[PDB]
């Protein structure tokens, strides 16, 4: 049926791609929802997700 | 470690056996889209680019206006400027051009004068520029980077590659 | 009185009240001191409009603290009954919050008024 | 004279379409336009924004549903 | 030509006599910037001459307020009057390095034979003096600078805000 | 150790000029300040302490042919010598313009930024200088004119005959003596107290520039296109005190160190040479792949540095002695260094030391030109 | 040190294996070798979160393991999952 | 989560901050005035061995502290250490300056700078419960107006939103920042250039630092906490940027 209708296929594709992007890079969604529950997924000490200015 | 010892141990081995840093992906990028390059653009000029432009008689600023149908702010870094200088007397015309009041110069705190390396770093870091060149090695490295438009000079006027909105 | 410091003149008041009614219509506006403070806490506020003749002035004067703490523009307008008309409710309102939403038709207006408020601050 | 006549025409056409803001009545901002501006002016988007619909597809359907 | 400089401190004013001048063109160079950092070379460039301590906490506070607003206080007026030589008020004025452009004019209109300076060079000298701090005072008795700063900061801020026991 | 510590280049002044530098004028009063000017028509007033620029005026439609830096003596008022400096550009499109610059030297006040006055000319001007302690400038176009700051019409006419005049320079002491260089390859001394030209010498090729020296008050040195710099006494112009030799294309500018004993020359070959007033051969050669056609050279008022304007559009600045770091030196180190210098002056001519301290690397163009020039001189000499 | 050692060792092992206490949590993949130092502690609310986040008095257990016991949905999920994993093992 | 669960503290990579593990982790700093939480944050307490004493901790709320968000994203060289004197530009209230105080400890000082008067007043109160902070209620564009009060900081942290941010930072770093110093900048693109976008604003501001003689070291876009923000960590080099 996603071939019977075109824009339906594009709609579903866009939703799937939105999710996969949320996997690739942290995406901003609102902010804090309730009270600060805590970083639900874990803090990693030794990762350093930042871009370094080389010489 | 004799030769027969090594052969025997290889035989026995066969018989027996049978802080980090991972840079964040830019917040500009849809999967390869780079939704942060809206007109007026910012083009990092390169030495090869200046010289080929002189060869094919296309103005810099009006040429990029033609190619993109937008405004293009061109920028020349210190290693690009110094490379033209060292090129020397035969390229006096390219330098009197590149040293134009409209080519705004962005400086750098980096070692030596190797514009390739210096450029590739800029675009690894920021992803709001578009690189201009005709250099094959730099072209390959910049294509390897995702979502960085590449404006070469070719034919009779500039061509642009990874812009979704070439038109 | 400098307690209500940034007080809009006639023209800025016009555009402020107009965008306030627009947001009330597209339902991007929270009306009242308490709900305004709630949006302020949640960090969803594009900016804040207050009355300038409240009886007395402190009851809403509490807001500028949170506003200029969290970098949210705020501005006073002369009359609370005017603000109530602008909001579109039967009773005088004293403080309203224009929230933030990317999928809004009045985007460019809110951004113009917020621009001028920031300049005035 | 050609620039003045044709340019003023183009700018007022875009300003009345709504693509271009009032304060940018200059051909330079015309050069700064984009596809998202034109799509934002389309009708289905405007229904969804003004709130008569719940999604962009709800809006599309309504429009064609009369 | 930077003959003297003035340095304000939480516990009073200091005045230094510049002995040598760092070269003016080379100032952006690694070598002269390092000699500003090091203490051995800063002593060769500067020797302290005068130091007027503040009377008490209140006097220090109001003096800091007047420095902020850019005025000259009675104490500063006195110390400058004492230290600075009287040259001709028409030729060869005496050069004093201060920290505040807006302080310049007041000092002038009080002492028309002095000329204030706030350059790259004078700002470098102020920076070096601030960096080394107490080592430069040859042992002249000064209060603990850090405690002085905490007290002075608190008093200054409470003064501006109008903090209240009510 | 000298050879392994020689590091001349110390840095350049901002982003430079668009179109090659042709006018440089140091401020003889202060020490940060110089004024440069370019064939674009754009003149800039540099603060060399920070390698920055105070302003940058687009002065003229054509070239800027001369710059002087000064303070006028107006009779309308007294312009503040402490808050502002003044600068004087002499253009090819028949104008002379007087500009103000807002200078941060003192912090002693708190409008009137640029182009205080303009002096229309009848000819195209070609060089400029300003008699000091008098606020009186002189401009060489088709006939050198003595102008005053307050009168828009050239006050006095000085000219031997009907020849244009390439360049001028007042002298430092006995300040009414002016010397000038004209394009019928002539050098003409003027005096201003009698208000007249004084004498004339004609050489075989045109002299590009002249500098008096600031310690002897009757010696000058002329950079001359026959690859040479001729050092003359004023009172006896029949012969040159000395000839400074080691260039390989037209010499373009000279300057005396304020101490009065060294000369710095820049040529149309792309190099800089430093000479001592008594020798007649180069002490030192400065050269870069990025510097070309040195057109202007100015030696600094602390005698320590050299500024060089070159037509690739850049104003570089170099150390006068390639060793002397600017930091302050502990007395022990200072004594050791002076002892070094005395010892090597003593043993200067021993073959090993001479080989080592004369080995300096020179561009291949200059090496080859030098051997060719030696061949030609040998040829001339033996046919003679 | 080596008092309260058994309880603290259980809590540490539980934290190391926290990825499996919930079918809905899905933590990031980290190894978490035991630190050289630590100090287990209490969380203290503000007075203003008495309904939202304040916990209880009778649900206050002196150890994360025993409060995990006190919770019930966890208990039934655990016993179920253990049942089927055992029947697949057998 | 809830204020009953039992947590396991641990040292972070950066000296002075700690990780509280549990069913879900947290970022914490040891309190300095134990017994009070300056802005209503859930706050851990442990016991330290005369009866043992109670040591109290506090939780960073990453959606409230830009520095907290930066830490959690992961900054290689943060310049705030447990003994250093830190200048703080733009402390509206204790919401993050108190935590920087808790991480510099009892030795190092913290010069809080603010402009307005109401958050200044509450900053005074917090700063008088805390010894390290000295509060200054002078404008941050006039270091000469408050130069009596600060000496030779080790690093400046910057959270002013003003468009002339980089000029402010340059003034204050030149005047008070020790050489080879640390600078941390929090950039909000909308509030600098509202028209052009965030990557452009970042690249521009980075070049302005590279101009004012700070060699930038790293750059972090702190997403899942704040939208289109950045913090740049750089080193004041003051002598040979090259
Ligand atoms: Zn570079």
């Amino acid at each position: 049926k996603d071939n019977r209708n075109s824009r339906v296929k594009k709609r579903k594709k866009y939703q799937k791609a939105q999710k996969k992007l949320k996997s690739v890079r942290a995406v901003y969604s609102g902010g804090q929802s309730g009270v600060y529950e805590g970083e639900k997924t874990g803090i990693k000490k030794g990762l350093t997700r930042s871009v370094k200015f080389k010489n | 470690a004799k030769k027969t010892r090594k052969f025997g141990l290889v035989k026995r081995t066969l018989n027996t056996k049978k802080t980090r840093n991972i840079p964040q992906v830019s917040s500009a990028l849809f999967f390869q889209y780079n939704q942060a390059i809206k007109p007026p653009y910012q083009v990092l000029i390169d030495t090869n680019f200046i010289n080929f432009s002189i060869q094919k008689k296309v103005d810099i600023v009006r040429g990029m206006m033609d190619c993109l149908l937008a405004k293009c702010n061109p920028l020349i870094t210190d290693c690009v400027m110094a490379e033209l200088e060292k090129l020397g007397p035969k390229y006096r015309i390219a330098l009197k051009l590149a040293r134009d009041p409209r080519i705004k110069r962005l400086s750098c705190s980096h070692k030596g004068t190797y514009a390739d390396d210096c450029l590739v770093h800029r675009v690894l870091q920021h992803k709001c520029y578009i690189v201009a060149t005709n250099d094959a090695g730099l072209k390959q490295r910049i294509r390897k980077i995702p979502g960085i438009p590449l404006m070469s000079v070719g034919g009779h006027a500039y061509v642009i590659e990874k812009l979704p909105d070439v038109f | 009185n400098p307690k209500a410091f940034p007080l809009a003149d006639a023209a800025l008041t016009q555009q402020i009240l107009d965008v306030v009614q627009q947001a009330a219509n597209l339902r991007q506006l929270k009306k009242g001191a308490n709900e305004a403070t709630k949006t302020l806490n949640r960090g969803i506020s594009e900016f804040i409009i207050m009355a300038a003749d409240c009886e007395p002035i402190e009851i809403l004067l509490h807001l500028p603290l949170l506003c200029e703490d969290k970098n949210v523009p705020y501005v006073f307008v002369p009359s609370r009954v005017a603000l109530g008309r602008a909001c579109g409710v039967s009773r005088p309102v004293i403080a309203a919050s224009i929230t933030t939403n990317d999928a809004s038709a009045i985007k460019t207006q809110i951004y113009a008024v917020k621009d001028k408020i920031e300049t005035l601050l | 004279p050609k620039r003045l006549f044709e340019g003023n025409a183009l700018i007022r056409r875009l300003v009345r379409v709504g693509v271009l803001s009032e304060d940018k009545k200059k051909l330079d901002y015309v050069l700064a336009l984009k596809v998202e501006d034109f799509l934002e002016r389309r009708l289905q988007t405007q229904v969804y924004k003004l709130g008569l619909a719940k999604s962009v597809h709800h809006a599309r359907v309504l429009i064609t549903q009369r | 030509p930077i003959e003297y400089l003035l340095f304000e401190e939480p516990t009073g004013y200091a005045v230094f006599k510049v002995k040598l001048q760092q070269d003016d063109i080379g100032s952006r160079l690694k070598e002269v910037q390092e000699q500003i950092n090091d203490f051995g070379a800063f002593t060769k460039l500067i020797e302290l001459v005068s130091f007027a301590p503040f009377k008490g906490a209140a006097e220090a506070l109001e003096n800091a307020n007047d420095i902020s607003e850019g005025l000259v206080s009675e104490s500063l007026k006195a110390i400058l009057d004492l230290n600075l030589p009287k040259a001709s008020s028409k030729k060869k004025n005496i050069t004093l390095a201060i920290s505040d452009k807006n302080l310049g004019p007041s000092i002038k209109e009080e002492f028309p034979y002095v000329d204030c300076i706030s350059n790259e060079l004078a700002q470098d000298l102020i920076r070096g003096v601030r960096l080394h701090g107490e080592k430069l005072f040859k042992g002249l008795q000064s209060g603990d600078l850090e405690r002085a700063q905490l007290g002075l900061g608190h008093a200054y801020s409470r003064a501006k805000v109008k903090f209240s026991v009510q | 150790l000298e050879r392994m510590f020689a590091k001349p280049f110390v840095g350049q002044l901002g982003y430079g000029h668009r179109d090659g530098v042709y006018a440089i004028a140091k401020n003889y009063g202060s020490l940060n300040k110089l004024a440069t000017g370019s064939a674009d028509g754009v003149i800039k007033y540099w603060n060399m302490s920070t390698r920055e620029e105070f302003v940058s005026f687009k002065a003229h439609y054509g070239l800027v042919t001369g710059l002087c830096v000064t303070q006028p003596r107006f009779h309308d008022k007294k312009p503040d010598l402490k808050s502002q400096n003044f600068m004087l550009s002499c253009s090819d499109d028949k104008t002379v313009k007087l500009w103000s610059i807002n200078v941060d030297d003192y912090s002693n006040k708190n409008n009137e930024e640029g182009l205080i006055r303009t002096f229309d000319g009848e000819s195209a001007f070609q060089g400029i200088d300003s008699h000091r302690e008098n606020s009186t400038f002189a401009t060489g176009g088709a006939k050198i004119h003595l102008w005053d700051v307050n009168r828009l019409k050239p006050v006095s006419d000085l000219s031997w005959g009907a020849d244009n005049i390439t360049s001028l320079k007042f002298n430092q002491n006995e300040t009414d003596i002016l010397a000038s260089t004209g394009s019928d390859n002539s050098i003409v001394l003027y005096d201003l107290r009698t208000n007249s030209p004084t004498q004339k010498i004609v050489q075989t090729m045109r002299t590009n520039a002249i500098c008096w020296n600031p310690m002897e008050a009757f010696n000058f040195v002329t950079a001359n296109e026959d690859h040479n710099a001729y050092y003359y006494d004023m009172r006896n112009l029949s012969r040159s005190l000395n000839v400074f030799k080691d260039h390989v294309s037209a010499v373009m500018d000279v300057d005396f160190s304020p101490t009065g004993d060294e000369i710095v020359t820049g040529s149309y070959d792309k190099s800089i040479r430093i000479y001592k007033t008594n020798h007649g051969h180069s002490r030192e050669i400065y050269h870069t792949k990025r510097m070309q056609h040195v057109f202007q050279v100015k030696y600094s008022m602390d005698s320590k540095y050299i500024i060089s304007g070159s037509d690739d559009g850049n104003v570089r600045l170099w150390r006068s002695k390639a060793w002397e770091r600017s930091n302050v030196k502990t007395t022990r180190e200072k004594n050791k260094l002076e002892y070094d210098e005395k010892l090597k002056e003593r043993f200067r001519h021993m073959p090993e030391i001479k080989r080592i301290s004369r080995h300096r690397h020179v561009p291949q163009v200059i090496k080859k030109a030098q051997e060719i020039k030696n061949i030609e001189l040998s040829s001339i000499k033996r046919r003679e | 040190d080596d008092n309260m050692r058994r309880e603290v060792q259980r809590d540490l092992l539980l934290i190391k294996h926290r990825a499996a206490l919930d079918p809905k949590r899905h933590y990031k993949k980290q190894r978490w070798e035991v630190p050289e130092r630590f100090a287990i502690g209490t969380i203290i609310e503000d007075k203003s979160e008495f309904y939202s986040s304040r916990m209880n008095r009778k649900e206050r257990k002196s150890t994360i393991l025993e409060t995990l016991m006190g919770d019930e949905a966890s208990n039934k999920y655990f016993k179920r999952k253990y049942n089927e994993i055992q029947e697949k093992s057998t | 989560a809830r204020g009953g669960a039992k947590v396991v503290i641990e040292p972070h990579r950066h000296a002075g901050v700690y990780i509280a593990r549990g069913k879900e982790d947290l970022l914490v700093t040891k309190n300095m005035a134990p017994g009070e939480s300056v802005y209503g944050e859930k706050r851990i307490s442990v016991e330290e061995p005369v009866p043992p004493t109670k040591v109290e901790y506090r939780v960073w709320n990453p959606f409230r502290s830009k520095l907290a968000a930066g830490i959690m994203g992961g900054l290689d060289e943060l310049f705030i250490a447990p003994g250093k004197k830190v200048l703080y530009l733009g402390a509206a209230s204790g919401t993050s300056v108190s935590h920087v105080s808790d991480v510099v400890g009892p030795e190092g000082v913290v010069y809080a700078v603010e402009f307005s008067h109401r958050p200044g007043r509450e900053l005074i109160s917090m700063a008088k419960k805390r010894p390290n902070i000295i509060p200054i209620i002078e404008d941050a564009r006039h270091p000469q107006k408050y130069r009596m009060l600060i000496g030779m900081v080790d690093c400046v942290f910057a959270d002013v939103a003003q468009p002339d941010q980089a000029r402010i930072i340059a003034l204050n770093s030149h005047m008070f920042l020790k050489d080879q110093g640390g600078v941390v900048i929090s950039i909000k693109a909308n509030c600098i250039d509202s028209t052009v976008d965030a990557e452009t604003v970042f690249a521009r501001e980075v070049q302005k630092l590279r101009e004012e003689r700070i060699k930038p070291l790293e750059q972090l876009t702190l997403e899942p906490y704040e939208r289109d923000h950045c913090i740049v960590v750089g080193r004041y080099m003051r002598s040979g940027l090259k």
